[PDB]
């Protein structure tokens, strides 16, 4: 699961970045 | 669950892709370029105020202390739905609702992740749970929301 993780985790940055 | 050394290491893999130039800390730049990879295009202020809300150092940038610290939290009101809808719309650029080996392909390397066929392979595989030799909303979900 390596490169859909980061993507994944990617993905998660940004939402939690914009909703904090 | 409690934080450990794998997750730490995907979390650092995580930065690193945001951190393009490595030198150990994210920008309003390299934010948003990531950012229009999956699919958004914020505004100058929506970068600003995203890293200033984790930058309590002041230096306007987040390294990587205040991403892990963002990453391992336990947070619940999230718009993850939105993001991951927007990304999988990235993917699937030809609207036909499945992503192929190409549309991963092409995201991918505007990740910076220059896949070889049998990572692109492996990568369709191990979403495809149906069989069907293409990467569908569910499927992509599953991938996308995996702890
Ligand atoms: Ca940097
Ligand atoms: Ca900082
Ligand atoms: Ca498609
Ligand atoms: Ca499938």
């Amino acid at each position: 699961r390596r490169k859909w993780q980061k993507t994944g985790n990617a993905v998660r940055a940004i939402g939690r970045l914009s909703s904090m | 669950d409690q934080l450990t050394e794998e997750q730490i290491a995907e979390f650092k893999e995580a930065f690193s892709l945001f951190d393009k130039d490595g030198d150990g800390t994210i920008t309003t730049k390299e934010l948003g370029t990531v950012m229009r990879s999956l699919g958004q295009n914020p505004t100058e202020a929506e970068l600003q105020d995203m890293i200033n809300e984790v930058d309590a150092d002041g230096n306007g940038t987040i390294d990587f202390p205040a991403f892990l610290t963002m990453m391992a939290r336990k947070m619940k009101d999230t718009d993850s739905e939105e993001e991951i809808r927007e990304a999988f719309r990235v993917f699937d650029k030809d609207g036909n609702g499945y992503i192929s080996a190409a549309e991963l392909r092409h995201v991918m390397t505007n990740l910076g992740e220059k896949l070889t066929d049998e990572e692109v392979d492996e990568m369709i595989r191990e979403a495809d749970i149906d069989g069907d030799g293409q990467v569908n909303y569910e499927e992509f979900v599953q991938m996308m929301t995996a702890k």
